[PDB]
């Protein structure tokens, strides 16, 4: 009521408490360990249209082991903060894995329009998840060129997000007809990085 | 009512829509008298596009209402005026006797016209479109109420009627100069009737 | 009104919860409220009583006030001049956003009938109809009675009876011409309509407003703006506009429930003047209350009190 | 030079949105009803403030109003605009034009000594005893140039009336404007200058889509009134 | 469980403002629910101490006819009056 | 009581727009009538 005088009456308060006085932990019985370390050192990591997709469960996740010697310049989270890593248990567990030039890096993400995102590979807008980046120049790059990396440049309409198209079809960019060889204006959607 | 059981009387539903299922784009060709989905350089409508009365000056290009609405527009290729109307009109009700009496239905279609269909007996009205009853000419008195002097029942084999509201019984009386009318006999009547006086008294903590 | 059409708005809302439906349920209480006043005011009588054949009442012209017979509309002389003095472009922008207006249960013609009814008995059986089963009895008894009924003796009517006359169908007179030249007095329903426009004419045009949004409509905004942004600017035109509605409908309650409370009373008056006679000061207005008479008006009543006022005092030693 | 005052003239048509009996309240840049502002004989056509906008008049016997010139320095150091009328055509032109201190037209075309950088070069269609009103105004970007000519052409202070110019002109010039010169012929006249300023207006429009009256509201609080 | 700190605020910020909206809602509806109230039971207030404690000449407003005496009666949040009255019948004609 | 100086606020505030009207309207609504309330309970003799 602030104030120092009350008159005589009935008043109502603030809520009664029980205090908890305990917390307790119930949790499942898996022991195993996740294969990231294998799968961050991977030596082979596909293209960006053919981006390799892996299923994992039934193993333990901690996050803090990576960074024993971790370099990621890049790193992203959507729907999630990573303090909470190791206090959180998923459901299913996807990982994809690519390489792209480091330039194209800013067109993956929820929303992001680009060549990328347009016509390799596309994340839905309520996604949640992660992203990990690191260049890579060291051990992807070699003299003379490497080009074992390829990518999708044209096709004929926007992809869906997370969907996989490795179709090797010979894009029609002009208006005459593609037929079934390599024409005018009648390219290979793949190219080289 | 998101309920199994509904009781007598009428309800609420939704407004109508009237689908345009077409799109104009005008830089399609001109189409005129037609509730469609139209484009004029960027701006987007849907309506039906009749002809226009009005004087645009040569650099007017849309005639704005009061609620952030255009009436009149130019075409961008024949640059004559036209007027727009929406025509999303009319909402539905449905009435109903009680659930556990029967299961057939009546729907009434608010200010809207039976010429103009978009529906799928038929009874126009003062209040609109009746649909589903059959229609009488006598007199009773009132059971669920429609509107304008029509109300309507459940009765028998057995369906929906709606007739016109019966004000009363007919009567007159015996005036003249020099007559007087005297009571013999005397009733004693007993009535009820019924008052609230308080409701529930009820207390929130907000903070929890 | 929220969304405009377009599904990708609809969508946003449904996130906001049910709002969307007590608001039409409060207007459906307010709409069920406004057809039980007027059914409640004016149908406390349960006999359609004619009008009575030939018209012989001492010299008292009623001329005036009963329907016309001729006219195929019911409307009396000065109902036809009340029903012209009151009247009633954004009346089709109004059905061009959603806003239905709904027809009115009775009829117009309708509450003419109960009017005219009230009258016939009235004049043509006293204040006994409202007991029972009516019983007729000449006017000039009936007005000797309510004279004695505040205290002068009954002689007095007959030995001034034609004087009498004479004033009564002057006074209407007075009246008839009274309305035709100032409206000022039906300002009291003026009111009761003119209110509602500005309500209207006010939840209209407050679409024009942005609430720090980039473009006033939704069209632009969907055509300008990609699928991610289009949400975290239209969540603030959607919270606008749901204010703006949830204004409007109380402003709604508040004056439903006036409108209430002046219906109440329009409804005691009618019961306990017109249907009888009062010893309550100034409740029929200056003067002792001898007689009254009903007549309908849009969406309200008008009354006539016939009342009696002494005048042209003597000393006199007590 | 003498004080103007402005007898309700100065209107013009806000938009290009039709409308019609529609009374409605708007704000911009207008000229203050009533206002007390500079009136100029001709002899001079000096350089003149343009911070927002002009509505000059011409009272003249016939076209001796050669045209206008806008800029910020009128030389060759900065671009200038140059309006002009060859007797037949109206000519609008952007160009760093190197104007000397009288840019007189003896009726020599000296107005310019040179020209260069010719962003703009414009033809349109052809167009005391002729009052001539015009309506400048400028934004970094589109210019409107609006017209109108009146038959109560005397030489005094202009008679109490009411109509609303048209925006006939619009055109692009994007440069930046600050100071108007006016170019006469030099024959071997008067003219009005009105400052337009941020002004809020009620308009009244009749049953056809026309303007026909209007109200200042800050004229005095009963202004304020009207406006509620 | 999912954010961080300065996250659940941007978060819990939108929740709170809207449960507040909801509650101001309540709050309105209930008041005028209760003047509505309020005025039916002051006139239960007239009407029973007028014909209860008394007889009163005011016609319709106890009941058809007239009125003789009344008796109360209570049930949940109400009240209930049944009016004993008296209604003329069997009407002959005469010469006044 | 909204802005208080800062024309920057008042230009914020004409997003909204209407509601200032409103807010001013319905207390004078309140602020007339009170008065009448006074005059229905002492004004009903017409002398002194
Ligand atoms: C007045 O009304 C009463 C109502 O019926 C009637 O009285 C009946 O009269 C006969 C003999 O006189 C009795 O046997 C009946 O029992 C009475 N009816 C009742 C309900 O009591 C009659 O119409 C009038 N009263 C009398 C005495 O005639
Ligand atoms: C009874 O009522 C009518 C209404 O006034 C009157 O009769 C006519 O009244 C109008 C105007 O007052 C006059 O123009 C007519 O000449 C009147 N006609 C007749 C026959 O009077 C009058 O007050 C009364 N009419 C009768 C017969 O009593
Ligand atoms: C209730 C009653 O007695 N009504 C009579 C009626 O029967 C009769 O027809 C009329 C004229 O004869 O006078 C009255
Ligand atoms: C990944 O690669 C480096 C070099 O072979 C190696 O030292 C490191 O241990 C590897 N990461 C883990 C977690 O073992
Ligand atoms: C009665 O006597 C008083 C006292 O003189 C006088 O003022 C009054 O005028 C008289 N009454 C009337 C109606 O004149």
């Amino acid at each position: 009521l602030k104030s120092f005088t009350v008159e005589k009456g009935i008043y109502q308060t603030s809520n009664f408490r029980v205090q908890p006085t305990e917390s307790i932990v119930r949790f499942p019985n898996i022991t195993n360990l996740c294969p990231f370390g294998e799968v961050f050192n991977a030596t082979r990591f596909a293209s960006v249209y053919a981006w390799n997709r892996k299923r994992i469960s039934n193993c333990v996740a901690d996050y803090s082991v990576l960074y024993n010697s971790a370099s990621f310049s890049t790193f992203k989270c959507y729907g999630v903060s990573p303090t909470k890593l190791n206090d959180l248990c998923f459901t299913n567990v996807y990982a994809d894995s690519f390489v792209i030039r480091g330039d194209e890096v800013r067109q993956i993400a929820p929303g992001q329009t680009g060549k990328i995102a347009d016509y390799n590979y596309k994340l839905p807008d309520d996604f949640t998840g992660c992203v990990i980046a690191w260049n890579s120049n060291n051990l992807d790059s070699k003299v003379g060129g490497n080009y074992n990396y390829l990518y999708r440049l044209f096709r004929k309409s926007n992809l869906k997000p997370f969907e996989r198209d490795i179709s090797t079809e010979i894009y029609q960019a002009g208006s005459t007809p593609c037929n079934g060889v390599e024409g005018f204006n009648c390219y290979f959607p793949l190219q080289s990085y | 009512l998101k309920s199994f059981t509904v009781e007598k009387g009428i309800y609420q539903t939704s407004n109508f829509r009237v689908q345009p299922t077409e799109s104009i784009v005008r830089f399609t060709n001109l189409v005129k008298n037609k509730c469609v989905n139209f484009n004029f350089n960027g701006l987007t409508g849907t309506g039906v596009l009749t002809e226009s009365n009005k004087k645009f000056l040569p650099f007017q290009q849309f005639g704005r209402d009061i609620a952030d609405t255009t009436d009149a527009v130019r075409d961008p290729q024949t640059l004559e005026i036209l007027d727009i109307t929406p025509c999303s009109f009319g909402g539905v009700s449905v009435i109903t006797p009680g659930t556990n009496t029967s299961n057939q239905v009546a729907v009434l279609y608010q200010d809207v016209n039976c010429t103009e269909v978009p529906v799928a007996n038929v009874f126009q009205t003062r209040a609109g479109c009746l649909i589903g009853a059959e229609h009488v000419n006598n007199s009773y008195e009132c059971d669920i109420p429609i509107g304008a002097g029509i109300c309507a029942s459940y009765q028998t084999s057995q369906s929906i009627i709606a007739y016109t509201m019966s004000l009363g019984a007919e009567n007159s009386v015996a005036y003249s100069n020099n007559s007087i009318a005297i009571p013999t006999n005397f009733t004693i009547s007993v009535t009820t009737e019924i008052l609230p006086v308080s409701m529930t008294k009820t207390s929130v903590d907000c903070t929890m | 009104y929220i969304c405009g059409d377009s599904t990708e708005c609809s969508n946003l809302l449904l996130q906001y919860g049910s709002f969307c439906t007590q608001l039409n349920r409060a207007l459906t209480g307010i709409a069920v409220e406004q057809d039980k006043n007027t059914q409640e005011v004016f149908a406390q009588v349960k006999q359609i009583y004619k009008t009575p054949p030939i018209k012989d009442f001492g010299g008292f012209n009623f001329s005036q006030i009963l329907p016309d017979p001729s006219k195929p509309s019911k409307r009396s002389f000065i109902e036809d001049l009340l029903f012209n003095k009151v009247t009633l472009d954004l009346i089709c922008a109004q059905k061009f956003n959603g806003l239905t207006v709904l027809p009115p249960l009775l009829t117009d013609e309708m509450i003419a009938q109960y009017t005219s009814a009230l009258l016939a008995g009235t004049i043509t059986s006293g204040w006994t109809f409202g007991a029972g089963a009516a019983l007729q009895i000449p006017f000039a008894m009936q007005m000797a009675y309510r004279f004695n009924g505040i205290g002068v003796t009954q002689n007095v009517l007959y030995e001034n009876q034609k004087l009498i006359a004479n004033q009564f169908n002057s006074a209407i007179g007075k009246i008839q011409d009274s309305l035709s030249s100032t409206a000022s007095a039906l300002g009291k329903l003026q009111d009761v309509v003119n209110q509602n426009a500005q309500a209207l004419n006010t939840l209209v045009k407050q679409l024009s407003s942005n609430f720090g949004a980039i473009s006033s409509v939704l069209n632009d905004i969907l055509s300008r703006l990609d699928k991610v942004e289009a949400e975290v600017q239209i969540d603030r035109l959607i919270t606008g506009r749901l204010q703006s509605l949830q204004t409007y409908v109380t402003q709604q309650l508040i004056r439903a429930a006036e409108i209430r409370a002046s219906a109440n009373l329009a409804a005691t008056k009618m019961s306990e003047c017109v249907l009888g006679q009062s010893k309550r000061v100034d409740f029929c207005g200056k003067g002792y209350h001898l007689m009254s008479f009903p007549q309908s008006a849009p969406h309200g009543v008008v009354f006539l009190h016939v009342t009696y006022v002494p005048a042209q005092e003597k000393n006199f030693t007590t | 030079p003498a004080y103007t005052n402005s007898f309700t003239r100065g209107v013009y048509y806000p938009d290009k949105v039709f409308r019609s009996s529609v009374l409605h309240s708007t704000q911009d840049l207008f000229l203050p009803f009533f206002s007390n502002v500079t009136w100029f004989h001709a002899f001079d056509n000096p350089v003149l403030p343009f911070n927002d906008g002009v509505y000059f008049a011409s009272t003249e016997k016939s076209n001796i109003i050669r045209g206008w010139i806008f800029g910020t320095t009128l030389d060759s150091k900065t671009q200038s605009l140059l309006i002009v009328n060859n007797a037949t055509n109206v000519v609008i032109k952007v160009c760093e034009f190197q104007f000397c201190n009288d840019p007189f037209l003896g009726v020599e075309f000296r107005v310019y000594s040179s020209a260069n950088n010719c962003t703009f070069e414009y033809v349109s269609q052809p167009f005391f005893k002729n009052l001539r009103e015009f309506v400048f105004k400028n934004i970094d970007g589109y210019f409107k140039i609006y017209s109108k000519h009146t038959p109560i052409n005397l030489v005094r202070d202009l008679p109490q009336g009411f109509s609303a110019l048209e925006p006939l002109v619009d055109l692009p010039i994007g440069i930046n404007i600050t100071r108007f010169q006016t170019l006469l012929a030099l024959h071997r006249a008067a003219y009005y200058v009105g400052y337009l300023q941020p002004r809020t207006f009620l308009l009244k429009y009749n049953e056809n889509g026309t303007i026909t009256d209007a109200v200042d509201c800050a004229l005095d609080p009963l202004s304020e009134t009207k406006c509620t």
